């Protein structure tokens, strides 16, 4: 019987070598004694190498290994929402069982050239300097990428909890369903994210996976290809998802001790060749279907840590060459009170223009070129008053308008909010304003702009274009609002 | 028939046994008929005991070992021929557009031996483009590699329409597109965009071929689809005795490829990461890319140069090969002027009097010498400003600002977006016109008029517009 | 009894034939009774042909080539509960200290699952712990954990000591503290104060459990008395239901002890030369310090950066697993600046507004931003000097010196080397204080009359002091 059941011959360090098993096919589920399960990666001459997904302790030579004939799987529906799931969709939460309404693949194939469709609308962020200058589409790709502590869970969640005022709508084309993959995080981290979440009443479209530290590593390997696979359901089904990778250097680090202990050779910074392969069959598939598909999107925001700033290290290099576009979180700028620290001359989005709300394109055209302007001259910002009256004056604008980008955690801003902020400060109304009362101003004004002034809010907000009649209004009405400042 | 058995299976590579004694040759192609589709597999190596290692071009899950695995007696064999345009064709040569089959009479190997060297064209050649910025001061050779150094964000789609358009439809030709390991996005942007400009016709004439490996695609794939395209180029070359040109995007991923091969067959890593094989692979891609008596098959290369690193392996190995370079830099966008090709950065191996004329070289280093002292004098003007300047080089600023704005340029494909109507100028209008503005003839006027108008005759005509209004 | 005989030895590795085929599962526990005293051995791995390959507890010094073994039935098992208090434990359980037998009813094993999701539990409160730095830039949560980073020679020890003093006697609770890897010097030295303290009376109520592996110990035993540790905090934090705090000196000697083991295990090795298993076999241990519904656990971890080099993978993964992290840096010491925490490197999940208040949240901010303000222009400083600055920066600049010279605290435990006596500073103080020198009350008063008091009151008497002088 030695086809369908196989002895071990050796076992250590969460990989075992089973003799037999000669009609095993690779990347298949084995059930050993005790009922531990792993993955079979290894198919060789006269020996599989199973992956275990729990303890080796349990597994002892000469055990019995019986193969389930089952690519790796996990439950896929609407039940899983608002629900904490382990790397293969079993229920960590303790509210009970999962309802799915199908079970779906890992490694599935992402879709083609053919089915998919352009990227044309947006992922509103809520965040001044993300929307404004390095737009998210539907469909898209974005990798966060900074160092230690820098901020990227952050913009991770407050994308997420800016989607509140579209999913309680009753329109099934704005609401964006969220899946958060924690891959190397600790269970208190992810306590503490539910938290969040909860207050602000965000799970009930927010699906977490948790490929916690303790877990074995084939899990933390696994759990970002089944989240995938729990967001491509939203995306067949002609919903829209938005899944974050929090963080795929550990599963890089994941699939290393794999592949160190299954004796594969190494390549790069003791990484395996073949890390591209896994990252990039996880990546794209995100899409942005056609009607012909069901007009579904998944979108992406892989997070990277890099040590001491190095994007030449090989994980960063590859994700990097992988995305659609990068926010770049830099530390420099956080103890600088630039927060969310998004350095916007490393951040860049391939997309553009076209995943933009019009109204803020309008407006992020000119505050990205003075804001370039700004970065050319930065080296003498210290020196301001000897410069040249030209210099002097876009040190002044860039200043007030990097300022300007400032917002706090869990505070996202509707793009009604972010339009009049951000005119304001391109058309030069902020520059008699002294930098520090920047964040008296964007308070202040807001509020009157709502009070007085609701009708351009609402038609910034419904109409989605800033019409002249409408810009000549609000120049109006920031000019009837620096008077009084 | 050939049959062997799978005995071995490890991520993208797949073991083979011929108990029949008979082995396949390397580089050849074998098949797995499996549930879905087929799963083909180059052979790489001869291991003994009648086995042979083999990497795969389609995902290797699922395989079981002792499967039966067919011989196709030879390497890939893809479809060549006017029926390949309009159709996406992947690495195997298998139609992905769900458009039916490739009715064509013949198909060709993958894998040939670039020309000898009693064959190769003597002299270099001039390959006249419409675009100013380029055939001023880094024009492109016939039969040559051109070097794209730019992100998407920055106008690479539309520098690579423009080319198609221009090269292909003003002079006379067709044009093979290959994307090795382009992020599948940007392809199903690609195909709609040349739907739209009529590059790609399904109910009539259609004159470019795409040739798709997607970044998801195992190593094996991207290591082999641009042959897949170059093959096709090569067939329009020798098999229809005309001049094309073909686009490899991105070559980076070229040697990404073979990196991961050359690891995962055990091969001792060299430096940072790269296969041994890495200048002697880029070789047997790049030395088919050259003229022939029958024709020549141009390239235009993007180069991902990781972490801006210009001396990293991958690039520092393409570059030895490629004479003409075309950086699409940021900071040029960031000051808006399209295509955005940086004067300065951008260089040409062909920029010599002997090929271009006296008359063009020396247009181009007095422009080249221009632009350079504007960009030495900015921390000049920026602490200062520009009344400390001398009256001399008030007017190089001058002239500079004339001429950085004056190599921009309207594409006849952003009529759509831009709304400007687009055009293309020769080099002699080019040379000439740019002659005029350094020999302070057109000095009178100011800078915007230069900003999106192809060629002086049509700069005074906007000063005065713009006068008038 | 299930017996074998050793077949290899090499540094800590043991390998061990058993004749028949029950063999022993893995993390079990065997002895050999070598006439020198027993020596404990750990499965690590089953190589196969009846054979495991296990990790030595003791020096292998004496082992002979066919020498029995004898397996116990389980893992390594260590007293548990109240009689562990007042007491000195070795690895494997035994007492080091010589008061004779550890009597307790439950043995439990040092091998055992973290909790579950389920059983997490979140708190937000603030351990004021009287140093300034720490209680204004970094505060620490209580139930939470808490790491002091640092390479050799910055303080960690006296920073350690220090906590020691000023939280474990306000605990009330009970206290664990697991040597790994650190100078018995500085255990004796902490045996001794607690027992003068009278947290340890040898012949009466205790509240302080030792367990003791030091440098001087084999790599098998720096490898596991860590989780002898947290098997007595765990049983203090599940079975009595006590708060308990849990000082671990130092965590990076764990994957130090695993990464010397590796290669003679047979592990291809990784990055700069740790084992594969670092991120997961520190994520087993670390997941265990963790407070749970049923009980809290303060944990207190110093981690050692080899070479300074923070980067090294050991600490890059152990950050992960803190919610509070000071870093101590050697520049701020050759400054002179003790306690030596990097204002800016260091960072807590607690320093938000809802928790810490407004007031000391901007105030945090400031001085961050004064003293990064201050570390930007310090390549001007250098070349140029102070003149150039404008009137802010100038300001802030002498503001940023004194601010950084006023974190400094002089600890009651370094007088023996420092002389000068110790001050606590509370939180409120802090804050009031760091607020009137952002505020600019003490523009006229010296930077020297920050260095090495207490609050702004020392400084207002030193500045008195030095004045008379
Ligand atoms: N916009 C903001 N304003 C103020 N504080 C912020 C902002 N964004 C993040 N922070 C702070 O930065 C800290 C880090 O948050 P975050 O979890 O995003 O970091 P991270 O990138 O996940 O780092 P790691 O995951 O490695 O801990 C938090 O303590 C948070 O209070
Ligand atoms: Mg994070």
């Amino acid at each position: 019987n030695l086809n369908e059941t196989g002895r071990v011959l050796a076992v250590g360090d969460g990989i075992a070598r089973v003799f037999g098993l000669n009609n095993i096919q690779a990347e298949e589920l084995v059930e050993f004694s005790s009922g531990v399960k792993g993955m079979a990666l290894n198919l060789e001459p006269g020996q599989v190498g199973i992956v275990l997904f729990g303890s080796d302790r349990l597994v002892k030579e000469g055990e019995l290994v019986k193969r389930t004939g089952n690519i790796v799987d996990v439950p896929v529906g609407p039940g899983l929402l608002g629900r904490v799931v382990d790397a293969l969709g079993n229920p960590i939460d303790g509210k009970g069982p999962i309802d799915a309404a199908g079970r779906s693949r890992a490694q599935v194939k992402a879709p083609g050239i053919l089915p998919r469709r352009s990227v044309h609308e947006p992922v509103q962020t809520g965040l001044k300097a993300v929307d404004a200058l390095v737009p998210i589409g539907r469909g898209q790709r974005e990798l966060i990428i900074g160092d230690r502590q820098t901020g990227k869970t952050a913009v991770a969640l407050d994308t997420i909890l800016n989607q509140k005022r579209w999913n309680n709508g009753s329109d099934e084309s704005k609401k964006l369903y969220c899946v958060y993959v924690a891959v190397g995080q600790k269970r208190s981290t992810v306590a503490q994210l539910v938290q969040t979440l909860e207050q602000h009443d965000a799970m009930k479209y927010s699906i977490i996976v948790a490929a916690t530290a303790s877990e074995a590593a084939p899990l933390q390997y696994l759990a970002p290809f089944t989240a995938a696979s729990i967001g491509e359901w939203f995306r067949d089904n002609g919903k829209h998802a938005l899944i974050v990778y929090d963080d795929l250097s550990k599963q890089a680090v994941a699939y290393r001790q794999l592949s160190l202990l299954l004796r594969r050779p190494p390549g790069r910074e003791a990484y395996p060749g073949d890390v591209f392969y896994l990252h990039s069959r996880l990546l794209e598939r995100a899409a942005k279907l056609s009607e012909k598909e069901g007009s579904g999107s998944l979108t992406a925001l892989p997070v990277i840590e890099t040590q001491g700033g190095d994007v030449s290290a090989y994980i960063p290099t590859n994700v990097i060459s992988i995305t659609d576009g990068q926010i770049f979180l830099e530390a420099e700028l956080f103890y600088k009170g630039i927060r969310p620290a998004i350095n916007v001359g490393l951040s860049v989005s391939r997309v553009g223009s076209a995943a933009q709300v019009k109204a803020l394109k309008q407006v992020a055209g000119s505050l990205k070129l003075f804001l370039a302007q700004y970065r050319e001259v930065a080296a003498f910002a210290q020196f301001g008053s000897d410069l040249d009256a030209s210099t002097k004056q876009t040190l002044v604008r860039g200043e007030r308008l990097t300022q300007l980008l400032k917002q706090n955690q869990y505070s996202p801003l509707a793009t009604e909010e972010q339009v009049p902020l951000i005119y304001a400060g391109v058309n030069g109304h902020l520059d008699g304003i002294e930098l520090s009362r920047i964040g008296e101003f964007e308070s202040s004004f807001l509020s009157y702009l709502k009070s007085n002034h609701n009708e351009l809010l609402t038609e910034i907000r419904e109409k989605g274009e800033l019409s002249k009649e409408l810009l000549a209004s609000l120049k109006s009405a920031t000019e009837s609002f620096v008077a009084t400042f | 028939p050939i049959t062997g058995k799978v005995t071995a299976v490890i991520g993208a590579i797949v073991d083979v046994h011929f108990e029949q004694s008979e082995l396949p040759a390397i580089l050849n192609a074998l098949e797995i008929k499996t549930p879905q589709g087929k799963l083909v597999l180059e052979v790489a190596q001869h291991l003994g005991e009648n086995t042979v290692r083999t990497i795969a071009m389609d995902g290797t899950e699922g395989l079981v070992r002792g499967e039966k695995v067919l011989d196709t007696g030879g390497p890939i064999s893809v479809p060549v021929g006017r029926e390949t345009l309009g159709r996406i064709i992947n690495v195997i040569g298998e139609p992905i557009d769900e458009r039916g089959p490739i009715k064509s009479k013949l198909r060709k190997p993958i894998h040939a031996d670039p020309p000898s060297f009693a064959e190769q064209s003597t002299s270099a050649e001039i390959l006249e483009t419409g675009i100013k910025v380029v055939d001023l001061l880094a024009p492109y050779a016939r039969g040559g590699k051109i070097g794209l150094f730019g992100g998407a964000g920055v106008g690479k789609t539309v520098f690579i329409q423009e080319l198609i358009n221009n090269i292909a439809k003003a002079h006379g030709g067709f044009s093979v597109f290959t994307g090795v390991g382009e992020r599948t996005r940007e392809g199903n942007d690609l195909y709609r965009e040349m739907k739209e400009t009529g590059v790609i016709n399904l109910e009539g004439e259609s004159k470019v071929a795409l040739v798709f490996g997607q970044m998801n695609e195992p190593p094996g794939a991207r290591a082999r689809v641009a042959l897949t395209g170059l093959t096709i180029a090569e067939y329009f070359r020798d098999e229809e005795g005309q001049d094309v040109l073909l686009f490899i995007d991105n070559i980076f991923r070229f040697t990404q490829a073979g990196s991961e091969v050359s690891a995962l067959l055990g091969r001792i890593p060299s430096a940072v990461g790269y296969q041994p094989t890495l200048a002697t692979d880029m070789g047997l891609l790049q030395e088919r890319i050259t003229t022939t008596k029958k024709g020549s098959v141009t390239s235009v290369q993007a180069v991902y140069v990781p972490a801006d690193d210009l001396t990293d392996p991958a690039p520092a190995t393409t570059f030895a090969h490629l004479d003409a370079t075309t950086v699409l830099s940021r900071g040029i966008s960031e000051l808006g002027i399209y295509p955005a090709v940086d004067p300065l950065d951008s260089k040409s191996r062909l920029l010599d009097a002997a090929v271009v004329g006296q008359e063009h070289y020396d247009v181009a280093s007095k422009v080249q010498e221009t632009l350079q002292t504007y960009k030495s004098l900015q921390d000049i003007i920026a602490i200062l400003g520009m009344d400390e300047l001398s009256e001399q080089d008030k007017l190089t600023v001058e002239r500079a600002r004339k001429i950085q704005r004056f190599l921009s340029q309207p594409f006849a494909v952003a009529e759509v977006f831009t709304g400007i109507p687009g055009k293309l100028v020769r080099l002699k209008d080019t040379v000439a016109s740019f002659k005029a503005v350094l020999e302070g003839k057109y000095d009178n006027i100011p800078e915007h008029a230069f900003y999106m108008v192809g060629g002086i005759e049509d700069v005074v005509a906007k000063a005065e517009k713009l006068a008038a209004e």
